[PDB]
């Protein structure tokens, strides 16, 4: 009814203004709850009518923020769930409760994601090891702070210059006692000679195995490729997107250049061009291993997860 | 159609449409042969089609012809035939063949509509030689109001990259005919290299005209994205390791017509099955053959 | 030698084949009862599992009961279907196959005993005797087996098919 | 119940999570002579595993499955209890004993997985001896189809790859590559084989005999000399012990070395592995999961001095002889399985489904 459009408009302008909520798994839970509220607050006879409905609100919700893909791919996963249930019921009226319980299955699958990645983390960390991360990500800090229960090693958390978010990861890892080392972002190739492996997170995994992530991680991947150290992308499968990299150049999220060059700089701000991209593109050849809630996978396998999680008719959404 | 007509037919099918590929005309010849065979044996047709495909392997020397022959032999023999007197069998087979032909015919347009989203404005496309697929995808790129310069090599054994430049200059796009031995010279200004392949091997590598490997390696040393735009019937069950490991019937004082590009030298593929990484080319190829 | 008075099997008949190879269109097989003549069999799409578990060496050799779906004696093709063979039909075919193999062994030993240096001599004598018995009893295949069994206890029933003394003696001995 | 085998020597600080045993002592010194807790075939197999008499990955898996046949044939059913739980619970300490003798190759893990899945799928209405024969037939089908028939399939898929006049490099001893080479020499290809061997196993000498007795022209050398011969090599065949989830190839320790040197000489690599050796485990280096053999095996007699005779008396000296390593999948070109010739990066896609 009307409250449905209230919640939809609140979510849309919440994504338009800022980050609400802060981390992305909460955003996937809100998106799936909003989608189950959408499918329980409408009337339809065919599944295709609900498909156009969900496509319309997905177009609106991804036009709210093109840089954040979790809502769009969650809408796309709900679309594939609807298509699979319509295909298994076609070969009618019991469709709605089946989609509700399938989305509930997806929510129970999704709530135990970071702890499933944490459970398989001990198979990748040995004692007295040098780890380098970038940015701040709750997946990687849960990974490391539970792998530190039985191992003793070293983590070099490199801050990112636009928003020094690696400082929060540093003060969160030092509470667990992992010998946290804080450095700048300019010393990454200066310390790549001693880092044994690089364990980072991401914002969005693309269809070809590539990933957008916090900016400066393409440099980190190049330095780790030069030193041949393996890259561990601790990423869940709601950061899996079928969007190819070269698509209307709407890849990077540019923010106000205040965090790079402040407004009190002078008259030189008029004759200067300051860019602040908070995301960066990493090709799949610079990635060694993905760690998802189903296990470890190669970058030569993400298209298969793509075909297992999304339908090719909904790539345009 | 005692094989002579078949050869003649194939030719009539290749000369009637100059913008038509060779393997498509081969599959049209196979469909004509099945349509007017006059043999009642669910097996009697397989030997006749194999002989036809070896006459279409002897006439046409392209890799895509034998690939389309295998894909047409698999796609016609897919459904639950269960024929009483072959009448049902032959009719279903003809129906399947026509469906397969239509899928092939709409493949190229799918390729163009799925590929032209990678060309940025003001980009410099590097191209090896004439192929209708890369020309179609460039016409889809100029259909979306994009500006780009194209450097097309000449591909010396038959100056067809010059013919491609003639057909692309009529499109009103800035094209420059570059000598074939200048692909290391112009790689530094060509930001991406789009090359149409004539055969895709199992690992994801491509079989193409002689200058693709040196072009692809020059693209790898300068970190330029090497994109391959090929259809689904150009897949092949081969796995070459070196440039000698391709079969000699596809190659031909030592003037080969075909090289091989390793899948590590290829960034993406643009098939009608989707934009594929080369390990997706291996998975999809095995699945497709079925 | 073939099993029956015909050199090729008739339409809508159940045979026993050895699968020789698997190809795209279908599987080529050898019909053991028609002097190892070549047949083929189609594969339902559902039965298409080459991708996942091929192990083509599995069916590279195997006994199977199949139903003749189409024959063309002039061109020489026999197409067969496994899916159309019923389980009761498969059991009957297996029994027939065992019987024909026994007749085969009897006749091969008979042909060896008479030192038939030529295949056409042995094939002619064995085929003629089996067919004649089949006609007497109006039962292709089974007739010969039952007749050999009778020859075990009463050899004189074979006395009149006087190809040679050695053939009769060896047949009775191995039957007995 | 079952003790732990004693750790031998001073372990590596990087390999503190991996166990390092010795072939000098056995675990069966303090066990009953009438085998009561573990089945006698299991203690015979564990003793002939720890002493090194069965070292091949397929020979170890075969001896495991045959000892399991001897267990299942010599099994009885307790009252009011089902086979599908008690037989699993009885075979699990057997596998724990087999782990304590020697860590299992991934062939043995996947064989245990298949046997556990098969013994779970035994019907409840079926009798004892009928289910015993069903399990024996399932184990027989498993060994026959997985190794023998997959080996013939891999041999046929490798015969269309080996050409005439080329040179082939092999490493170590593996029945699959030796069978490939033998059936290629017998089927008509005329080629010569070089053989790279390594200390301390020196197991390449075995395949050297297998090629000389088969009539193949052979050349024998060690791992450090491989840089000398790869200019002559046109193809390097390798025998994998496990294929991982990321497409890495777990094999003997010189496998990745040879793959790197072969890529440095532009030599295409070919791995030959059967699909039962596919691991859901994944690794990125040769350090987080590996087997450590005896450190007292590395010593040799070059004259009248053995430098590592009294190596344990030096406190700051550590000896390590790894058995398995992994190769990154960008070093391996072919993976020839019974399903076909696949690339290395596409191996988990086709192996999973």
């Amino acid at each position: 009814g009307s409250e449905l459009s209230e919640r939809i408009e609140s979510f849309v302008e919440t994504l338009k203004r800022g980050g609400g909520p802060r981390s992305s798994e909460e955003m996937a839970r809100e998106t799936l709850g909003l989608l189950r509220q959408i499918i329980t607050d409408h009337r339809w006879s065919n599944a295709g009518e609900l498909m156009e409905l969900i496509r319309r609100e997905g177009r609106r919700m991804t036009a709210a923020q093109p840089s954040e893909t979790t809502v769009g791919n969650m809408v796309r996963r709900v679309l594939k769930i609807i298509r699979e249930e319509y295909g298994r019921l076609h070969g009618y009226a019991q469709l709605q409760s089946n989609i509700i319980e399938a989305i509930n299955e997806l929510l129970v699958e999704l709530e135990g994601t970071m702890e499933n990645i944490a459970a398989q983390a001990l198979e990748h960390i040995h004692s007295n090891e040098v780890i380098m991360t970038i940015g701040f990500s709750r997946t990687v800090e849960a990974f490391l702070k539970e792998a530190a229960r039985k191992r003793k090693f070293h983590v070099i958390v490199a801050e990112c210059a636009p928003f020094c978010q690696g400082h929060e990861m540093a003060v969160n890892l030092s509470k667990a006692g992992i010998e946290t080392t804080v450095m700048t972002d300019a010393a990454i190739f200066a310390v790549m000679s001693r880092v044994n492996k690089v364990i980072i997170g991401t914002k969005t995994i693309l269809a070809n195995g590539a990933l957008r992530a916090v900016t400066g991680t393409h440099t980190l991947a190049l330095a780790a490729k030069h030193h041949s150290t393996p890259l561990i992308v601790c990423a869940p499968m709601f950061k899996l997107s079928p969007q190819f990299p070269n698509e209307e150049d709407s890849f990077h999220k540019f923010v106000a250049p205040e965090e790079v060059l402040p407004f009190t700089e002078g008259d030189i701000l008029e004759k200067v061009s300051v860019h602040c991209p908070v995301f960066d593109y990493v090709p799949p050849e610079l990635i060694t291993l993905f760690i998802s809630n189903i296990g470890g996978n190669a970058p030569s396998y993400i298209y298969r997860l793509m075909s297992e999680l999304y339908h090719p008719d909904d790539h345009v959404l | 159609m005692d094989d002579k007509e078949l050869i003649e037919y194939f030719k009539s099918q290749m000369k009637e449409d100059p913008d038509m590929a060779s393997a498509v005309a081969a599959i049209r010849t196979l469909l004509e042969f099945l349509k007017r065979d006059k043999g009642e044996t669910i097996q009697g047709l397989r030997a006749n089609l194999t002989s036809a495909i070896e006459t279409l392997c002897g006439v046409d020397s392209s890799v895509a012809v034998s690939s389309g022959g295998e894909l047409f032999l698999r796609f016609i023999s897919l459904a639950s035939l269960e024929y009483s007197d072959y009448s049902k069998c032959k009719k279903i087979m003809i129906e399947r063949g026509e469906l397969f032909l239509r899928r092939i015919s709409l493949s190229r347009n799918k390729i163009a509509d799925l590929c032209h989203t990678f060309i940025k404005d003001g980009a410099t496309i590097l191209t090896h030689a004439y192929s209708r697929v890369v020309l179609r995808v460039l016409e889809a790129a100029v259909a979306a109001k994009k500006r780009f310069s194209v450097y097309v090599t000449e591909s010396q054994p038959d100056l067809s990259g010059k013919k491609m430049a003639k057909a692309l200059c009529h499109l009103n796009v800035p094209v420059t005919v570059v000598l074939d031995a200048a692909v290391g010279y112009i790689m530094e200004k060509a930001d991406l290299v789009i090359v149409g392949a004539e055969g895709v091997v199992e690992n994801g590598g491509i079989i193409n005209k002689i200058g693709t490997n040196q072009m692809a390696v020059c693209a790898k040393a300068q970190n330029k994205p090497f994109y391959v735009v090929a259809e689904s019937f150009k897949f092949v069950r081969l796995f070459p390791l070196n440039q000698q490991d391709v079969p000699d019937k596809f190659k031909y004082e030592e003037h080969p017509w075909v090289d091989y590009t390793a899948p590590s030298l290829i960034t993406l593929l643009f098939t009608d099955l989707g934009v594929l990484t080369p390990s997706a080319v291996s998975d999809e190829l095995i699945k497709l053959y079925l | 030698c073939r099993f029956y008075q015909h050199k090729f099997p008739e339409v809508e008949d159940v045979v026993m084949v050895n699968v020789r190879s698997i190809a795209e269109m279908g599987a080529y097989v050898s019909l053991l009862e028609y002097n190892n003549i070549e047949g083929m069999i189609l594969l339902s799409e559902l039965s298409r599992r080459r991708i996942r578990s091929i192990n083509k060496l599995i069916r590279i050799g195997r006994n199977e009961c199949v139903v003749v779906i189409r024959v063309d004696k002039e061109k020489g093709y026999i197409d067969l279907s496994k899916r159309r063979v019923s389980p009761e039909e498969a059991i009957k075919c297996e029994d027939k196959f065992t019987k024909s193999k026994t007749v085969y062994s009897i006749l091969r030993h008979v042909a060896e005993v008479l030192e038939y240096t030529k295949d056409e001599q042995l094939e002619s004598l064995f085929q003629r005797t089996a067919w004649v018995f089949d006609d007497k009893y109006k039962r292709p295949g089974y007739g010969a087996y039952d007749a050999f069994k009778h020859a075990v206890s009463d050899p004189s029933i074979l006395d009149s098919l006087d190809l040679n003394e050695d053939e009769r003696e060896v047949l009775i001995n191995n039957i007995n | 119940q079952v003790p732990t085998r004693k750790d031998y020597g001073s372990k590596v600080s990087l390999f503190s999570h991996l166990p390092q045993y010795s072939r000098q002592n056995s675990l069966t010194q303090f066990m009953s002579i009438p085998s009561s807790v573990i089945h006698p075939a299991m203690v015979r197999l564990g003793l002939q595993y720890s002493q090194g008499l069965v070292s091949g990955s397929n020979a170890r898996c075969i001896a495991l499955l045959r000892a399991l046949q001897q267990v299942i044939q010599d099994y009885t059913t307790p009252p009011n209890e089902e086979l599908s739980r008690d037989l699993v619970n009885k075979l699990k300490p057997y596998m724990s004993f087999l782990t304590q003798c020697r860590p299992l190759s991934a062939s043995m893990h996947n064989a245990i997985k298949f046997l556990n899945k098969e013994i779970t799928s035994v019907g409840s209405s079926k009798r004892e001896e009928e289910a015993k024969s069903e399990l024996r037939a399932a184990i027989d089908r498993y060994v026959q189809e997985k190794i023998v028939l997959a080996a013939q399939a891999i041999s046929r898929f490798a015969y269309q790859k080996i050409s005439n006049g080329d040179v082939i490099l092999v490493y170590g001893c593996s029945s699959l590559v030796s069978r490939i080479l033998q059936e290629a020499w017998t089927e008509g290809r005329r080629f010569r084989v070089v053989v790279v061997d390594s200390r301390p196993w020196l197991e390449g000498r075995h395949t050297l005999r297998s090629l000389v007795h088969a009539g193949v022209p052979a050349s024998y050398l060690l791992i450090p000399a491989a840089s000398y011969v790869l200019p002559e090599v046109s193809k390097v065949l390798l025998g994998a012990h496990a294929l991982l989830a990321n497409g890495s190839v777990m094999s003997r320790v010189g496998t990745a070395q040879l793959a790197l040197v072969a890529r440095a000489h532009n030599v295409p690599v070919l791995v030959c592995c059967e699909t039962y050796k596919f691991c859901e485990r994944v690794q990125t280096d040769a350090f987080v999961s590996n087997e450590l053999d005896d450190p007292d095996d590395l010593q040799c007699k070059r004259g009248e001095h053995v430098a590592l005779a009294n190596w344990q008396n030096h406190a700051s000296l550590r000896l390590l002889n790894l058995v398995y390593d992994v190769t990154p999948p960008e070093l391996v070109d072919l993976v020839i399985t019974e399903l076909g010739m696949i690339p290395c990066s596409s191996v988990p896609v086709v192996l999973r489904v």
